[PDB]
């Protein structure tokens, strides 16, 4: 414990040291960004060795090291949770976060505020271990507002663009939509119990735990972009591309899920939260699924595959499956993270072209972005044995066989069908044919800081899945006794997925002419929710504002 | 070629 | 105007070189070395600001006397009832 | 740059 | 449709003023005027070990040990688990087995 | 197939009418609006390129609009008034019959 | 270093290590050279540090506050006899908020450690802090902002006429 | 308190026998040294409060006012002396003193024990008021606009006088300490109706309250940039300091009386962060920004409660901090462009870099990022008037989302985006100007270590 | 505002544009471009200026329904996703003034050659005064179009602020 603990803060500590080092102590600006990329390298290292220690004998701490105030009978205090959750989250999300900031030393090369940028990213991803390791509702607020405010800062990273500014806003006034049920939560804990310290939260175990856990439901709605507080996400795409691979991986976006399962203790025993996730996540992983099969930009596509895959954890912490909903959490941020720094590549490769209807004959010109698109493709489908079948394949079985939402179900498989379509719309038109793009051909993937960063995420994609499900201490009795057609229904409907797609690829050959549909402008204008909202909503507030 | 950048006063 | 044209080197607190540069040392001096730092310092080590200390060790020693006397921790009644002369 | 940009040519690899 | 032998003039003269003034932002060869293997990688990454490991470790450890620890319940541990044929280290106590499972 | 315009949604200049049938009373009125769009914008550009100013190009127009901006009711309130007041006095008569679940409420 | 009643803990048990592999442990290598770069080199330090401290031993003390009559005692509008009284209240209502935090401190640590068993194991804890919630919530709860032993005898004194009455009805 | 007040007096002395160059130099130097010594009065106590003397005391409450009264002076001093650089000598030392007299009364007006003395400084404190708004301000607008002078002192000063010289023949007394022990309850009676009412509405329309606001984004748009620090820093709190105090003597009649003025702090808080969004001119939108979150204090100090009372004091507190600084942003870009309109000068992040950190900072404070003392004022309003009602959360979290909107927006738009063509004379930020900010943000952001120091009494 | 001649090209460009995002495949899209180019050419030769409106006006209704939803942006177009990307790195030429000199020193072949243009610019500024008060009829502008300097030795008036812009890729 004495090791456990020590090793546990110098993790923490450790990111923050080149934050205190902008004061200019020793300051090297020459190579910023790199010494960035070595604090997080080396805190992913001291970050696995408690980590192994969980591993070993599920060793557990809190340290409550910093008393800071009490209210007369309320004390506060900075005290970590230093759990099954913080123990395996950490080295995930530290590890993708070293990819990712590697990669950066290559994609934001040109940017006059490149250090700047990498201050950003690291706060950015501070505030993310403090949301994860909080032990008090207090502490984990202080994460939770912490990455709102990276999010607007880094989404508008390109300030002079008035797009930029009106995403980094949007996003902004959605996550505070779904604050208030956060502090619905603070208050009603406060309240009805005595504390916001989990442990005592969860001592007492309240039964009418409606309010204050459709809160936290409200919460988790807007950080993590379920169905009716979505579509911040996708206009989170201004930011630059490595804003997005955190954004959609290691940070932001996954918050409103690990809320949810922090607090399992309390939707065990609420069926009504549980079915109002299970449908609230049954409805996102669907249409935004929809919405992705007619999107033309390569970042948007991978956004709205965000959406459908927090859509499914909703649905995993909805069946009453927490630990698998953290498994997905973790698994997902190897593959989704990858595929936006392949995307990256092939809009750096095509000077800053996101349209795939620009791209395509890249299968060859780009060997190495193409087989880590390949894999991560594969790895997001729940291709077997990959990263991302170890949870979604458990996911789909374990969502078949509970007493669950018939129509939920349904639209959770649907969804899983429409993952294949997307991931194949991306290769095919991205990959496959003859190029679109300009004449002048400056396709260039050799760059070592380039090809180790996602080399690295590739690895992960591989063997993340296997090796941290084989590690991980059984908290559940996995059910595995079931028919075939209910075993083997999240591989067949991927791959009629897969075979659907392609004959709708291969149509957009013939020499026929095109008709547009009512679905096909649904889904294109993502169903209007933008357009409808995005208007009437400020209209109404802003002219009423003067009168 | 290198080429100037215009940049505010950074100086102060 | 612009007082950088007359003195490139302006901390903008006055148009004579000399008391611009004597306005800018007192305000950062008695600003930020002495109200700040030594304020926070001051401020960091309070004596026990509003007893809140005492009271804890105040408790422990309630806590630890009643336990090991079979007494309640705490009891509804903040004064004896002994002492109180309802009406009626 | 040790790669050199082609026009309306597959690119050079390594 | 085209332009009018004005707008092609004026056009035309301020490209020789716009092409000079691009020109003009080259920089000269002394500008800016400033005023006045594995061993390598090993140092570096051994310096940075140092004072980004264990200094900071030093310094939490210290923390720890004599200042928070000291405290009571500052630094809780989850009980370790205990199954039966195991020895207690602070007793010597010896945990039983379990009765014989039936056969499966 | 025929577009409807609304308040948030224009009808596209290419569909609307007017746009094919001008006279000429309609081109002098373009050509009306082309001259003072034109006086308006040598006077903008005489002070703009002037080597000697240094300062703002004080524009009327700006100053116009936000001196005229610079220069439902109590239903809302009533409204409200009756909301909270009918919930605080369910909560109070509750709380007296101790119908009220306040077990762990000690903070306030 | 605290006093082991008031902040109870039982006695640890922890399984002898029973290794059950051909593979080196890694965490027990890892232990040893913690326990050898920073272990040792941090308690020199502190040694060195608590030889200057045993050089210069001086002593502060806890405040002992006599006892003064309550509120109850007082007579009305004589300040000088409510003062004491309302000073001493606001003592003790300042100590009965530690009292609480303390046996809070308790079921917290309780929980955290018996783990997954913690419903059955800190169930001994949840009455304490059941019953200490309240008797402080008797106390001290709806006072207002403007609390005082003068509202807070009024409280006590209406509890005291409910409970008289349904005695009554019994 | 007389270690503060003949210091305090010694300004003046000081600032008229200065060389002539030298009277910013001095006031600035001395006036610092007097706010280090307001230090001291954080010698509180649990249970008593800090009673010097029959005339002046110190508790929790007054004494983060009072620290915060002298560090304003200074402050007020190093942003008042470029505008006034053209002004003559005697003009600049009679400016300095209408600062240093306004000073002395606020930290009496703070520390007095009889409520009698208190009514004579909380009013003493606007002929300097409104001598520096006028004398010094913009335009030939008048702030005491006749009807407002009017409105207040019949609806405010009037009936604050005559109910606390009834008050003190019915109880004997208006001593504060005599008040805690004397105090009785307040009776259904149509007079005592009026008597609630006369106690209140002074303080109402100093916070001011929704529905009498209206005179404060006036008096923000002429004003100098001294005269918005001190009133939006302290000025307001002197309504919420008297009402903290009066209120224990006004129950229980406060249980209903209190409902009105509720009401129209919840829906006025956010009518007020609505118009924010609409506001073309700096000083407008952040004094509409302050009657938005004191719609908050109000609130907190009417449902009196611990945790109210706390989150009053610590919201007082925060808001005049992060008000003053955000005036002082505003009068940095005004004096290059000479307008407060906000729409004028935009992408002001290019060309000032630092300057639009400190914006950035300014407006995390301001929407109430934790843990920021803003929102740990914010947050324990919030969790008391949930108890007080549940609904509350729905009107207390809508106001949190807009004012998010407004802060962001008006970061947005002067900071981010093309800057604009023809302003070509935005110089670069004097190192002034840069510690004018530092010195309201450092201290901000330094009491989120300890916030216990500005919980007022009910800590 | 526009000739009938340029609506109809601007509807050609359009339509061209859509039907590319529509087809995607280069092949497909060289298909029906000659398709949309024969059916303009059907009508190339109309003279009934009535008729040619009315088929111009049909044309437009039919685009409008066949628009395509979510057409190809060029990147750095207005509403592409380079849009205005760089407008946070270009700074204009007049901060330069405000550098301190120790700034300046940095770059002395630089300034002195900024200054020569300071000078150019002030010498020239009376003579396009002129020329734009000579060659503007009475009662102001009709347009927007400025002239050409006329003698050798002149530059044509307003020229700074074109001249000196910044780069597009400034930084
Ligand atoms: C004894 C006590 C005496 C008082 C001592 C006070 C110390 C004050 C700091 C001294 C700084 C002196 C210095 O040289 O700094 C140079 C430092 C680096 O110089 P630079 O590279 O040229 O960048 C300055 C530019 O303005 C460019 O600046 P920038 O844009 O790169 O910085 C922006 C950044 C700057 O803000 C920061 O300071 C970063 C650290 C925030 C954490 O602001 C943000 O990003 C806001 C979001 C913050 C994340 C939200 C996290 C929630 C809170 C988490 C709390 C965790 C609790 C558990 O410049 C500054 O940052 C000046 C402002 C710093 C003031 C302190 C603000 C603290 C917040
Ligand atoms: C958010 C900021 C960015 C995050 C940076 C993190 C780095 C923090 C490192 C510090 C860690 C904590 C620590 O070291 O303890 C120090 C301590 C907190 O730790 P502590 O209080 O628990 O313990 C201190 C030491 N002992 C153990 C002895 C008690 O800080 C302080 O208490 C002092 C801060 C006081 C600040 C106020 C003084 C300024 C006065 C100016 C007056 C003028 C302004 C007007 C104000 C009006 C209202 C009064
Ligand atoms: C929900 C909470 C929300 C919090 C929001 C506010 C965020 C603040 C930022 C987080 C700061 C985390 C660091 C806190 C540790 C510093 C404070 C501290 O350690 O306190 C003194 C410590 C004993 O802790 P103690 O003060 O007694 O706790 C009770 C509080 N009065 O005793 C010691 O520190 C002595 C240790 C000596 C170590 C010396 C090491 C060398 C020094 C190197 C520094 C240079
Ligand atoms: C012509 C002016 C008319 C003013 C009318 C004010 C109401 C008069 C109140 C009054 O005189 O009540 C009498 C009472 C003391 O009378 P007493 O005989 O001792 O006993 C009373 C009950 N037994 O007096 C009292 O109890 C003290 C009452 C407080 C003094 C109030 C001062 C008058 C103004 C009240 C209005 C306050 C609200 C301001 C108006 C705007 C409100 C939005
Ligand atoms: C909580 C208390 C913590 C106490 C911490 C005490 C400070 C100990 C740190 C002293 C040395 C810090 O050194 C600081 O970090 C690294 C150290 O290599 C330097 O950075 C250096 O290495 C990196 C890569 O390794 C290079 O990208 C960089 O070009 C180079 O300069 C910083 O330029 C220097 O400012
Ligand atoms: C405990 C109380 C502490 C209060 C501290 C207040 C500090 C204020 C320091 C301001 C000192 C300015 O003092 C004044 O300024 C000028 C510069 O303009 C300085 O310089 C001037 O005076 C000196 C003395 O003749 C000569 O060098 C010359 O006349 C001139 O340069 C001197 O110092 C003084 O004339
Ligand atoms: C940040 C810098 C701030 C600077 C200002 C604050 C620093 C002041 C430090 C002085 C601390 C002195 O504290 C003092 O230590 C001596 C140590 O012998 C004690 O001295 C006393 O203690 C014991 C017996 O009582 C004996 O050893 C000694 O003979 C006796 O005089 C005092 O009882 C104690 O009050």
């Amino acid at each position: 414990m004495n090791m456990f603990s020590s090793l546990s803060l110098v993790t923490l500590l450790l990111l923050t040291m080149p934050i205190m080092m902008m004061s200019f102590n020793t300051y090297k600006p020459s190579n910023y960004p790199l010494y960035v990329k070595t604090a997080i390298s080396y805190a992913f290292i001291t970050s696995m060795i408690p980590t192994m220690m969980f591993i070993h004998s599920g060793q557990e701490l809190i340290i409550s090291n910093w008393h800071w105030l009490t209210i007369q009978t309320l004390k506060l205090s900075l005290s970590f949770k230093m759990d099954y959750f913080s123990m395996m989250f950490i080295p995930v999300a530290l590890f993708v976060t070293w990819s990712i900031m590697e990669f950066s030393m290559w994609y934001m090369y040109s940017d006059p505020n490149i250090n700047k940028f990498f201050k950003y990213l690291l706060l950015f991803l501070i505030t993310m271990l403090i949301l994860v390791t909080a032990n008090n509702l207090f502490q984990l607020f202080i994460g939770w507002e912490g990455v709102g405010i990276m999010s607007f800062l880094l989404i508008g990273w390109w300030y002079g663009r008035a797009d930029a500014n009106t995403a980094a806003l949007q996003a902004i006034l959605y996550n505070r939509i779904g604050d208030i049920g956060f502090i619905l939560a603070m208050a009603w804990f406060l309240t009805n119990l005595n504390t916001w310290d989990l442990q005592q939260i969860f001592m007492l175990n309240p039964s009418d735990s409606n309010m204050p856990l459709i809160g936290l439901a409200l919460a988790a709605t807007g950080k993590s972009a379920q169905f009716g507080l979505h579509p911040w996400l996708p206009s989170a795409m201004e930011g630059p591309t490595p804003v997005s691979a955190l954004l959609h991986s290691s940070t932001m976006v996954v918050a409103g899920i690990f809320l949810l399962i922090r607090f399992y203790p309390l939707t065990e025993n609420n069926k009504y939260i549980q079915s109002i996730t299970l449908c609230l996540g049954a409805i996102t992983t669907l249409f935004t699924a929809m919405c992705a099969l007619t999107q033309n930009d390569i970042k948007k596509i991978i956004a709205f595959s965000t959406s459908s895959q927090l859509g499914l954890m909703m649905v995993t912490i909805g069946i009453n499956q927490p630990y698998l909903a953290f498994l997905h959490i973790c698994t997902h941020a190897f593959f989704k993270a990858m595929l936006f720094m392949c995307s990256g590549s092939i809009i750096h490769s095509l000077n800053d072209e996101q349209d795939i209807r620009k791209m395509g004959g890249l299968f060859k010109a780009m060997p190495f972005t193409t087989t880590a698109l390949i894999v991560g493709s594969l790895a997001l489908t729940g291709m077997p044995f990959l990263t991302g079948f170890y949870s979604k394949d458990l996911i789909i079985e374990a969502a078949n066989t509970s007493y669950t939402n018939a129509w939920a179900l349904l639209m959770t498989l649907i969804a899983t069908s429409f993952t294949a379509i997307y991931s194949t719309r991306i290769i095919f038109f991205a990959l496959l044919g003859q190029p679109r793009f300009p004449t002048l051909v400056n396709i260039n993937e050799n760059n070592p800081l380039l090809i180790n960063s996602i080399k690295r995420l590739l690895i992960g994609s591989l063997f993340a899945g296997y090796i941290i499900s084989n590690n991980i201490p059984p908290t559940t009795i996995p059910q595995m006794t079931m028919p075939y057609y209910l075993k083997t229904t999240a591989l067949i409907v991927t791959i009629l997925g897969f075979i659907l797609a392609l004959e709708i690829s291969n149509m957009t050959k013939n020499l026929k002419y095109h008709y547009p549909s009512n679905a096909f402008k649904f889904s294109t204008l993502l169903g209007y929710f933008p357009t409808i909202m995005h208007r009437l909503a400020p209209y109404m507030n802003l002219s009423m504002s003067q009168k | 070629k290198r080429l100037f950048i215009i940049k505010p006063s950074g100086f102060y | 105007e612009n007082l950088y044209e007359k003195n490139p080197d302006s901390h903008g607190y006055d148009k004579d070189p000399a008391v611009d540069i004597w306005n800018m040392r007192v305000v950062f001096f008695f600003g930020f070395s002495i109200v700040l730092v030594l304020g926070s310092t001051f401020v960091a080590y309070l004596p026990d600001y509003r007893m809140q200390e005492w009271a804890r060790r105040e408790a422990e020693r309630l806590v630890k006397y009643r336990e090991a006397h079979g007494l309640p921790i705490m009891e509804s009644n903040c004064f004896d009832p002994s002492k109180i002369q309802l009406p009626e | 740059a040790h790669i050199e940009p082609r026009y309306r040519q597959f690119p050079q690899l390594t | 449709s085209g332009y009018t032998p004005e707008e092609k003039l004026r056009l035309q003269q301020l490209r020789e003023l716009r092409r000079r003034w691009l020109k003009d932002q080259e920089l000269s060869p002394r500008e800016p005027v400033l005023p006045p293997n594995v061993i390598y990688k090993t140092y570096r990454h051994s310096i940075f070990a140092f004072t980004h490991v264990l200094i900071p470790v030093w310094i939490i450890h210290y923390y720890l040990k004599y200042h928070v620890t000291t405290k009571p319940y500052t630094i809780v541990e989850k009980k370790p688990r205990i199954f039966p044929g195991d020895t207690i280290l602070e007793t010597g106590e010896v945990i039983p087995p379990m009765k014989e499972f039936p056969d499966q | 197939p025929k577009y409807e315009a609304s308040r948030l949604s224009s009808l596209p200049t290419t569909l609307d009418p007017a746009e094919y049938d001008i006279s000429s009373e309609t081109r002098k009125a373009q050509a009306e609006r082309l001259a003072i769009r034109s006086r308006l914008k040598r006077e903008y550009q005489l002070q703009y390129y002037d080597p000697s100013r240094r300062g703002v190009i004080e524009d009327p127009a700006l100053v116009r609009w936000t001196y005229a901006r610079s220069a439902f009711g109590i239903g809302p309130l009533v409204f409200w008034y009756y909301v909270f007041k009918t919930d605080r006095d369910r909560k109070e008569k509750l709380i007296q019959e101790g119908k009220l679940d306040r077990t762990f409420n000690i903070s306030y | 270093s605290w006093d082991k009643d008031v902040y109870p803990e039982p006695p640890r048990r922890t399984p002898a290590p029973s290794p059950q592999t051909s593979l080196p442990n890694p965490i027990t290598y890892l232990t040893k050279a913690f326990d050898l770069l920073v272990d040792r080199p941090v308690t020199l330090v502190r040694e060195f540090i608590e030889r200057q401290h045993a050089k210069n031993k001086y002593y502060y003390y806890h405040r002992e506050f006599r006892r003064v009559p309550d509120i109850t005692e007082c007579q009305e509008k004589d300040v000088l006899c409510m003062f004491e009284a309302e000073m001493q209240w606001r003592r003790d209502y300042k100590v009965d908020q530690e009292i609480v935090n303390i046996i809070q401190e308790r079921l917290k640590a309780c929980q955290q450690r018996e783990g997954e068993s913690h419903r059955q194991n800190c169930a001994k804890e949840l009455e304490q802090f059941t019953q200490v919630v309240k008797a402080y919530q008797d106390r001290y709860h709806d006072l207002g902002a403007h609390y005082s032993a003068r509202k807070c005898l009024a409280k006590q004194k209406q509890r005291m006429l409910a409970e008289r009455k349904a005695a009554k009805e019994a | 308190m007389l270690k503060y007040i003949i210091p305090t007096i010694m300004l003046m002395p000081l600032t008229w026998l200065s060389k002539n160059n030298m009277i910013w130099v001095n006031s600035t130097a001395h006036s610092l040294l007097i706010s280090f010594t307001s230090l001291l009065l954080m010698n509180q106590f649990g249970d008593n409060s800090l009673n010097f003397s029959l005339l002046f005391f110190s508790d929790s409450l007054s004494t983060p006012l009072l620290i915060l009264t002298m560090w304003l002076l200074p402050l007020m001093l190093m942003a008042s002396q470029h505008h006034l650089s053209k002004e003559n000598l005697t003009r600049k030392k009679l400016f300095i003193t209408m600062l240093i007299s306004l000073q002395l009364f606020l930290i009496m007006t703070f520390t007095a024990m009889e409520l009698i003395l208190f009514y004579i400084l909380f009013e003493a404190t606007l002929v300097p008021t409104l001598i520096i708004i006028t004398r010094w301000g913009n335009q030939t607008e008048r702030l005491n606009a006749g009807l407002y002078f009017l409105f207040y002192t019949l609806a405010g000063s009037l009936p604050l006088l005559v109910a606390l010289i009834y008050i003190q023949n019915t109880v004997g007394s208006l001593n504060f300490l005599m008040l805690q022990y004397w105090v009785q309850p307040v009776h259904n009676s149509w007079s005592n109706v009026f008597m609630w009412l006369a106690c209140m509405m002074a303080f109402m329309v100093k916070m001011p309250l929704y529905g009498l606001h209206l005179w404060l984004p006036k008096a923000h748009v002429e004003a100098p940039i001294a005269g918005s620090m001190v009133l939006a820093a302290v000025l307001l709190k002197l309504g919420g300091y008297g009402m903290l105090r009066i209120t224990l003597i006004l129950n229980p009649m406060t249980d209903f009386m209190a409902y009105p003025f509720i009401m129209l702090s919840l829906w006025g808080m956010i009518m007020t962060s609505s118009i924010c969004l609409r506001q073309t001119d700096l000083k407008s939108l952040i004094a509409y920004s302050s009657v938005s979150h004191m719609a908050l204090v109000i609130v907190a100090i009417l449902i009196q409660t611990p945790w109210s009372y706390m989150g009053a004091t610590a919201l007082m507190i925060a808001h005049g901090l992060t008000s003053s600084m955000l005036f002082c942003l505003a009068n940095s870009n005004y004096e290059r462009i000479h307008s407060r309109t906000m729409i004028l000068a935009r992408g002001l992040q290019t060309l000032l870099p630092l300057m639009a950190t400190w914006w950035l900072l300014a407006s995390l404070t301001n929407l109430a990022l934790p843990p920021t003392i803003n929102l740990i004022g914010e947050l324990f309003v919030v969790m008391s008037t949930f108890s007080w009602s549940n609904i509350t959360i729905i009107l207390m979290g809508v106001n949190m989302v807009i004012t998010a909107l407004y802060s962001l927006y008006m970061l947005i738009m002067t900071q981010r985006g093309k800057y604009t063509y023809h302003i070509n004379n935005i110089s670069p930020s004097f190192t002034r100007e840069n510690a004018l900010m530092s010195l309201h943000i450092l201290p901000l952001l330094l009491l989120t270590l300890n916030p216990k120091i500005i919980l007022g009494p009910l800590y | 505002y526009l000739t009938h001649q340029q609506k109809v090209l601007r509807l050609y460009k359009r339509a061209l544009r859509h039907l590319e995002s529509w087809c995607i495949h280069r092949d497909k899209y060289r298909y029906f471009a000659c398709l949309l180019r024969a059916r303009f050419d059907e009508h190339k030769n109309e003279k009934d200026m009535v008729k040619a409106t009315q088929l111009l006006r049909e044309a437009e209704e039919e685009f409008w329904h066949g628009q395509h939803p979510q057409p190809y942006i060029f990147p750095e177009s207005p509403g592409g996703t380079s849009y205005e990307r760089y407008e946070c790195y270009k700074v204009p030429e007049w901060c330069l003034d405000d550098w301190h000199p120790s700034e300046k020193a940095m770059y002395p072949d630089y300034f002195a050659k900024r200054e020569q243009w300071k000078k150019l610019r002030r010498e020239s500024w009376e003579r396009e005064v002129k020329q734009l008060q000579e060659e503007t009829p009475v009662g102001g502008p009709r347009t927007e179009a400025l002239p050409p300097a006329r003698k050798q030795g002149d530059l044509p008036p307003l020229w700074w602020h074109i001249v000196t812009r910044p780069r597009e890729r400034p930084m």
